[PDB]
RNA sequence: AAACCAUAGUUAUGACGAUUGCUCUUUCCCGUGCUGGAUCGAGUAACCCAAUGGAGCUUACUAUUCUUGGUCCAUGGAUU
RNA sequence: AGUCUCCCACCAAUUCGUAUGCGGAAAACGUAAUGAGAUUUAAAAAUAAUUGUUUAAAUCAACUCAUUAAGGAGGAUGCCC
């Protein structure tokens, strides 16, 4: 009679403080799983690198990473210690945690993109509390 | 509110001069912080006690709020504070204390030695009780002592702004945080961030998911960064400005002309306020019938 | 002194199990103690005197406190009742209608303007308040100030714990250990204020017109206001734990 | 409030990994091809090195810092291959997962390295050690019939 | 007592003979095991589906415990029993469970695709499921079907052999574990030790903590791991009498 | 050469899972109300830990860092 | 927890042979009625233990000290009667 957590969602945003920088050099999804990669393997061995995520509503320097619950310290750890150096870019590039959210009610724009992960999920709840 | 009482100033002893360079680092430092929020940042300046202090009262505070920070403050929107941290190895007689915390606003101490941490503990007057994350402890820390110097008064500060520097400190860094914790019994800890450059700033929440992960509670560093922040801060303002805690120069009419949030009212070189006359004798005691 | 310690070492390798602990530890004494252990007259009569008049003043404290108590609650309910809200009104109609219930009633026209003068005249000597101002002492000020004497002083609730203590503003006749006695006036209000002392702040204003319209901001703390030393210096002072302050930053 | 210890024994045993030589079956017999001896480079400041080698490479850089405040190895002789490593009572999961995690010495090959008892005292520890030691020659003397 | 059920064979096909130092090399393991303390040995065998099975019932097992480890069963005092895997990759050359499910005691699955898991979860006589811990995993593990095939009494085996291998597969084995553990919600979960080698088993108290380390509890790993085996086992022997 | 003896006994009192009960807040119902029932949540704290046994006294504890009972010539609002 | 006190062998008696407000083997132990007291005091501070603050000093509340030996009978007063 109570409720089991699947992982918890984490917004997550590069702030790098260098426009001159920010404007000529761009950022794509790859370099978001690299970094997240690269500071798994230099904060932890095997252990930080085995973490499950996936990535959702990828923009410029502003990405959303669905963490379990289980290891949602490990991964707010090493996601605040980490800093990187020499990836894609001359300047250092290091992330800082908006907001955190277990409930998927969470509030940026009138877009549609959390509308069609709601769906899927919505058709997904009913099908894991039926079954 | 949030408080941030461990920004490093680039200068060590007074020999050295600070180019331009540092202060535009600082001031974009200290905008950074505020971009982000926070509400007070009290910048510190590292001495050491063995060599001889200066005796002079104008040149000891190297800070120069008024100038700078005051040219910079109407634009950010907060308050600054100087902080000197006194690092004690062996019991000299240079001491001249008298002059140091009544210029300077809170005043902590960095041992290195056991005696030295025994008499900074019962007979120094100070603020802060730091220590030295990059190098090991001196000895094992006992409860009793901790415990009867949280009760007296000082406590200890934990600063994570360290680890974020080298990678063989942030062992060492671990285990002098783990076993201060242990031996404080989570009573008397203040965290701060020891960063020089805005790089190596972080969230609130960043801080709170490093402290809980080390083994302090969420709540308990909400707590400790709410409240005994700005009662650590009273304390090194009280002690300073009023007398020993019997009268205060300030005097707060409603809720933002406080001794430790008013700061651009309340006179510096002496301690008067001029304020015009709004206590007279013929107006009604009672606040809900007095009416202007 | 090797011998004999050898052999004590070899004594007690025999009884405890590890023989070089009592070295160490020092629990070896070698001395032990064998000691059983081991114009008078005047003078009184003013001292009696003294006692008397401290205690005769304690109950006649007491007892003008409790008829003033009670001399508002029953004007007040005559007021009420009589149709009458103006202060002048009711002070006249009490006159000529009840003549021994008005000479308990105080005179608060006539206890500002000997009180505030004579205070505000010995604290502007005092503290030196000078047509300049380039000629102040801030710490020794503070010293003064802690070491004055605060009978018949003008005093505002400027922050309380509680909510409703906060903007009274009254004229002392005694200051006592717990509580703060003053007087309030409104426009039917004279009350007797008893304030506690524990958590609240206190502000008081001293006037200066040499030429231009100025006053100093001073304040005390009644929390750390019964630790003070009075009417003079010396005395070992404690910290004690700059802890209950915490209203002070709160609102 | 009290700095709770946790001890941890653990055994170096070396299987017979040679498929040429065909070996008997039995209790005593298999004990003794696997209870053999221990190489002589073999020291406490060389298993410690190799089990923080180790734990660096498998946990990472924080998983090794936790542990390695209080890591210690209190008793141990190449003779039998028993020692006794302190540990926090917090990380001993941690370091029996290192300890199973062991690959192989830096010189020395084909090893296992097996933690029998675990508690938060060294008498204990060491009544255990010597029930162990009396019930191995048990089997010994039975076989040796 | 233990029990160990992921012990493999060094046989992958029908036409594999065997070779006797590979004989030698599993009674040097199945020794190692017996020496690092077990009770119940459950040999593993894996073939194809794609293979064609033999037209025999005196030949489907190629073991034949009673001559080869019969005399390690009575002498050393263990217990060996007949598993086969299935590397099932799409429904096709197949068909067949009532006469393999006679001769063997313990019938696992190795789904590999996606129709793999459906036709595993939808009409397959099996006990426990594998999943390939080396290389990736198919597509994702989702709870639609592994609640449906756990309600039923089906498992999820878990190999903590395949990680002592490389240092590379490390990586992917924690990575489809922990998925495992998510994705089950820690309820049926059994273990086992997939390696060839006396070199790669370890004892109850390391397997135990990296368990917990990765993601299960101290009560999950425990009872699961004993009574689930002890449980697999018996049903197995009932299937195999009856 | 032992006297070796604890409904914990020599600094051990571990790891999680599940159930009931308590505080306030969120809503519903019969009949205002009920040690009323049912969800949506949080909290179950702080002081601190035995080393042979018992009694007395003093000193630390309970602020969104669990609670309970009473008192107050303490103040704040309302009726007579 | 605490540098506090005491019991853990007896002694028709150089052995606190102590019928002393009550209970108690003892306690630098609990509590009850009355009067007084504040470095001008029996004693607390601004020339044995414990406690961050460490009794009071309008009234109440709290601390300290100074008195009240157990049981039975007669008279007087006050209450239900
Ligand atoms: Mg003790």
């Amino acid at each position: 009679k109570k409720t089991f957590r699947e992982w918890q969602y984490f917004k997550l945003s590069i702030t790098s403080f260098d426009q001159d920088v920010d404007d000529a050099h761009a950022i794509d999804q790859m370099t978001w799983r690299q970094w997240l990669n690269n500071a798994l393997k230099r904060s932890y061995g095997i252990f930080g690198e085995g973490v499950e995520y996936s990535f959702l509503h990828v923009d410029d320097k502003l990405a959303y990473i669905r963490v379990n619950h289980a290891d949602k310290d490990t991964f707010s750890s090493s996601i605040s210690t980490y800093i990187s150096t020499d990836e894609l870019v001359g300047s250092p590039l290091t992330v800082s945690i908006l907001q955190e959210s277990s409930s998927l009610r969470l509030l940026e724009v009138t877009d549609d993109d959390r509308l069609w992960l709601k769906k899927v999920m919505e058709e997904e709840e009913q099908d894991c509390k039926c079954i | 509110m949030l408080v941030d009482l461990n920004v490093p100033w680039p200068q060590n002893s007074y020999a050295d001069k600070v180019t331009s360079q540092a202060v535009n680092n600082l001031i974009k430092t200290l905008s950074t912080l505020h971009m982000l929020g926070y509400t007070h940042i009290a910048i510190n300046f590292t001495v050491n006690h063995s060599e001889k202090f200066p005796n002079d009262v104008k040149l000891l505070n190297p800070i120069d709020i008024k100038r700078r920070f005051g040219e910079l403050m109407d634009r950010t929107g907060l308050k600054l504070y100087s902080r000197i941290t006194l690092i004690i190895d062996d019991p000299s007689k240079g001491q001249s204390l008298s002059k140091i915390s009544q210029a300077f606003d809170i005043v902590a101490a960095l041992p290195i030695s056991e005696k030295g941490l025994t008499l900074s503990t019962t007979n120094l007057d100070i603020d802060l009780l730091t220590f030295q994350y990059g190098s090991r402890l001196p000895t094992f820390l006992k409860h009793k002592s901790i415990c009867s110097c949280v009760n007296r008064g000082v406590k200890l500060e934990i600063v994570y702004g360290y680890a974020l520097r080298d990678v063989q400190a942030r062992r060492q860094f671990v285990s002098n945080v783990r076993s201060v914790i242990r031996s404080s019994r989570s009573r008397g800890i203040v965290i701060g961030s020891g960063a020089m450059s805005p790089l190596e700033c972080r969230n609130i929440l960043g801080v709170t998911s490093l402290i809980k992960n080390l083994g302090l509670p969420s709540d308990r560093c909400s707590k400790a960064m709410g409240d005994l922040a700005s009662l650590v801060l009273l304390n090194g303002r009280l002690r300073n400005k009023s007398h020993k805690q019997t009268i205060v120069t300030g005097g707060g009419s409603g809720n933002g002309d406080d001794v430790v949030n008013d700061v651009q009212g309340i006179d510096d070189v002496q301690t008067i306020k001029v304020v015009k006359r709004s206590m007279d004798a013929e107006q009604l005691g009672h606040a809900s019938k007095r009416h202007k | 002194d090797r011998t004999q310690t050898f052999i004590k070492d070899c004594l007690f390798t025999k009884c405890l199990e590890d023989p070089e602990k009592p070295f160490n530890e020092n629990r070896f004494q070698d001395t032990l103690l064998l000691l059983p252990t081991d114009e008078s007259a005047d003078k009184q009569l003013e001292k009696r005197d003294y006692q008397r008049i401290n205690k005769n003043s304690k109950i006649a404290l007491r007892e003008y406190i409790n008829n003033c108590k009670k001399n508002t609650k029953k004007c007040l309910k005559l007021a009420y009742e009589n149709k009458i809200t103006d202060k002048e009104d009711l002070l006249h109609y009490i006159e000529e209608k009840h003549p021994t219930i008005y000479e308990s009633l105080p005179q608060y026209v006539d206890f500002v303007p000997m009180y505030k003068e004579l205070w505000i005249n010995y604290i502007k000597e005092l503290l030196n308040i000078t047509k300049n101002l380039k000629t102040f002492n801030g710490s020794l000020a503070l010293l003064k100030l802690s070491m004055a004497d605060y009978n018949g002083a003008l005093l505002r609730v400027t922050k309380s714990k509680n909510k409703t203590l906060i903007g009274l503003q009254g004229i002392v006749i005694w200051d006592s250990q717990k509580f703060f006695i003053m007087i309030v006036k409104g426009n039917i209000i004279d009350e007797i204020k008893c304030i506690p002392k524990k958590g609240t702040v206190f502000q008081f204003e001293i006037p200066i017109s040499d030429d231009d319209d100025s006053a100093l901001r001073y304040s005390i703390l009644g929390d750390r206001f019964k630790y003070r030393s009075v009417d003079r210096a010396g005395r070992k002072f404690k910290s004690r734990r700059c802890d209950d302050m915490l209203y002070y930053i709160q609102n | 409030v009290r700095l709770k210890s946790r001890y941890i024994l653990f055994e170096i045993i070396f299987p017979p990994t040679d498929t040429n030589v065909e070996e008997s079956v039995s209790k005593a017999d298999i004990l003794l091809s696997h209870h053999r001896a221990s190489p002589a480079d073999v020291s406490i400041k060389s298993i410690l090195q190799e089990i923080r080698r180790s734990l660096s490479l498998n946990l990472g850089d924080y998983g090794s810092a936790k542990c390695n405040s209080l890591l210690q190895l209190k008793y141990f002789s190449n003779k039998t291959s028993t020692g006794i490593i302190r540990c926090h009572r917090e990380d001993c999961d941690l370091v029996i997962m290192a300890l199973m995690l062991m690959s192989k010495i830096g010189d020395v090959d084909g090893l296992i390295v097996n933690p029998v008892k675990v508690s938060g005292t060294i008498k204990k520890i060491e009544q255990f050690a010597m029930r162990r030691n009396s019930k191995i020659l048990n089997i010994i003397k039975c076989s040796q019939s």
